């Protein structure tokens, strides 16, 4: 069975250079086309370029050409795509797949489940769980507010991974700041309030920082 | 892009006009959140391996159709398009195939911002839309007095795959200093499951 | 042999693809024979109007009718079903486009075979969009190269150096050179994009007029003495040699 598997998440500053992997198995490495395709957040896709392992020809995108390089390794069956110096605008997730050459531009016969690059002059910062809380007259809504955070991916959960229905944890905000903000709120009945206690259970892997609130009237 | 409301076992046709039409072929592409595109048509009929028969791609020229004979479920995505013209490069924009239910109302909730917060210097007033359909929804902010516009920001969720309901969060943020020169901070819905404007408020200091 | 009573529409292609008048699913199933070979399939309609096969060679075919049945698209692939190696569509006026395909799946050759008869044949296309061209007409065969950008057929006799430049898309306009500084001699031309006319003045006086014909032909009426109305009537050139003498 086919797999392409692309390196992990990278977060970088402007000027860093990155390189990105996609191992590809399960068909000859070198008798098809391998590709790059930029997605930027909420955007469509964008062909930046391919190559051939075979002859390691490589054509590129002319958004692209002397912008990024794109290269590949029989040996292994791995395809490359790197910067010189990253820019922010470069901020998007990077898919790799395999192209069949119609004439022009290339059809995507298989994809990469990555990969995300993320890429600011913001440096790692902490989450700030606050609460936002009940009450009013009566069905009650109450939440966290999640603010002034980096990098992008978050876990949020509701005491302890119990509490799960009528749990909405919005997508994440990017402030002018260049700090994601974040609120996860959750329904729940007027009658149970001050006899059930709720907590918000967030966690922030790039800075390790976990942080139980409590959130109540 | 675009966006289509549909329900289970409808028939659509996706069109894909192109600009400047020398087309050879086109290819389809079906997109969940937060996934990688399946390929679906290529050589525009094709089926991908692995497809429903009920998805067929046609066309001629400029001009390309993709058809879902009846809607099942695992069918709500979003839909691309690429044409082998000369043309180049990005993609078609994009087509949504959102779940059509019976319309909706949102239950309005406004929280005020947190004292600990307060200490920070920054106040984040949040207005929370729950449960409604369909997406569309304007929410207007009032400080006491006045109409803001340009300090606003929202966030919706995907359509739920339970009750097909939305949820969106605006978060009227500003100063400690502009917080505390106002009493009251009012949140107006409008939304056509409301048959009146619905307006949630409170008073900065008033438990 | 399907079937002879419920079945055998001879077109576009020099093919024939055997209709039935439903299937087991409510769709019309359809078969035709290409170069000793079943290509079987289905249609939503009962005129002929998408086949697929597999080689002795484990190889793909799809043969494809259009919905009007003006064109068959032909494709052989590899073994992989979808990395191609020769596509020919034909249309119902005789024209059609002949591909050959490299291991990358590039155009190695491409023979545009026009309504009227003439040919256009394209070898070793690199992968830059170049290669060696011909052109087959009706008695004599033209030469060239090719660029991306045109399709460039040149004729020289000694001097003059006559391009027939062709646009990508098929449109052609026709150029001409002379390296002669004589103006008694010093063949020039001017192009005539409307009626698609080139028009050899020499010493002042235009010596000859030759058309390009929407048919791919080479036309030679020549002027009076002095250049002034033309004298006798259109000749259609048969031979290469009666062009060279056309610059001669």
């Amino acid at each position: 069975e086919v797999q392409l598997v692309q390196s992990g998440s990278e977060v970088k500053k402007p000027g860093e250079s990155l390189k990105i992997s996609c191992q590809v198995s399960g068909y000859s490495f070198t008798s098809y086309w391998i590709g790059w395709v930029r997605q930027m957040p909420g955007k469509g896709l964008e062909r930046v370029g391919f190559i051939y392992p075979g002859d390691s020809d490589t054509r590129y995108s002319p958004s692209f050409q002397g912008q990024v390089t794109i290269s590949a390794d029989k040996s292994i069956s791995t395809a490359y795509l790197q910067w010189s110096s990253l820019k922010a605008s470069d901020t998007a997730m990077y898919y790799c797949a395999r192209g069949i050459l119609r004439y022009f531009d290339w059809f995507l016969d298989y994809w990469g489940q990555g990969t995300l690059v993320t890429v600011s002059s913001a440096s790692t910062k902490s989450v700030f769980p606050l609460a936002p809380s009940s009450k009013s007259t009566s069905t009650a809504a109450l939440g966290c507010l999640v603010k002034d955070y980096f990098p992008e991916p978050v876990t949020v959960s509701w005491n302890s991974g119990a509490l799960t229905s009528g749990v909405h944890t919005f997508p994440a905000v990017l402030q002018s700041s260049g700090l994601y903000s974040l609120s996860s709120v959750v329904t729940v009945p007027s009658s149970s309030l001050g006899t059930q206690t709720y907590i918000c259970n967030v966690n922030h892997k790039p800075s390790n920082t976990k942080v139980d609130k409590r959130v109540e009237p | 892009p675009s966006s289509l409301s549909a329900s289970v076992g409808d028939r659509v046709t996706i069109t894909c006009r192109a600009s400047q039409g020398i087309s050879s072929g086109s290819a389809w592409y079906q997109q969940k959140p937060g996934k990688a595109p399946k390929l679906l048509i290529y050589d525009v009929s094709s089926l991908e391996s692995g497809v429903p028969s009920r998805f067929s791609g046609s066309g001629s020229g400029t001009e390309f159709t993709l058809t879902i004979s009846s809607l099942q479920p695992e069918d709500f995505a979003t839909y691309y398009c690429q044409q082998f013209n000369s043309y180049l490069l990005t993609f078609g924009g994009g087509t949504k195939v959102e779940i059509k239910r019976t319309v909706a109302a949102p239950s309005v909730f406004i929280f005020p911002p947190s004292d600990e917060q307060l200490k920070s210097g920054t106040a984040s007033v949040v207005c929370l839309l729950n449960n409604f359909y369909p997406r569309e929804a304007k929410v207007q902010w009032k400080v006491d007095n006045a109409l803001q516009s340009g300090n606003s920001q929202e966030s919706v969720t995907e359509q739920d795959s339970k009750d097909s309901t939305y949820s969106l969060s605006s978060t009227l943020t500003l100063s400690k200093a502009d917080y505390e020169k106002h009493k009251v901070y009012a949140c107006e819905v409008t939304h056509q499951g409301l048959s009146s404007p619905v307006t949630k408020s409170f008073n900065r200091g008033e438990c | 042999s399907l079937d002879e009573k419920n079945s055998s529409v001879d077109l576009p292609g020099e093919m024939k693809v055997l209709v039935s008048k439903k299937n087991k699913d409510g769709k019309y199933d359809l078969i035709a024979t290409v170069d000793k070979l079943e290509l079987k399939g289905t249609s939503d309609k009962n005129n002929g109007s998408v086949l697929e096969g597999v080689k002795a060679d484990k190889s793909k075919v799809k043969l494809t009718i259009s919905d009007d049945l003006g064109q068959t698209t032909l494709e052989v692939f590899k073994e992989d079903g979808k990395t191609l190696v020769s596509k020919k569509v034909t249309s119902k006026d005789k024209s059609s486009t002949e591909e050959k395909f490299n291991e990358k799946g590039e155009v190695s050759e491409k023979i545009i075979t026009r309504a009227d008869g003439t040919r256009l044949e394209y070898t070793g296309i690199k992968s830059d969009g170049s290669g060696k061209a011909k052109e087959v007409l009706k008695g004599y065969v033209l030469e060239g190269t090719l660029t991306a950008e045109k399709t460039t057929l040149v004729v020289k006799e000694g001097t003059v150096t006559l391009s027939k430049n062709i646009s990508k898309s098929g449109e052609v306009s026709v150029e001409l050179n002379d390296t002669d500084s004589s103006a008694a001699t010093k063949k020039t031309a001017a192009w005539n994009s409307g009626t698609s006319t080139l028009t050899i003045t020499v010493n002042s006086k235009k010596t000859k007029d030759l058309v390009f014909t929407k048919e791919n032909t080479i036309t030679v009426q020549q002027y009076d003495s002095n250049g002034t109305k033309l004298e006798g009537s259109a000749v259609e050139i048969t031979k290469l040699d009666e062009i060279k003498n056309a610059l001669k």
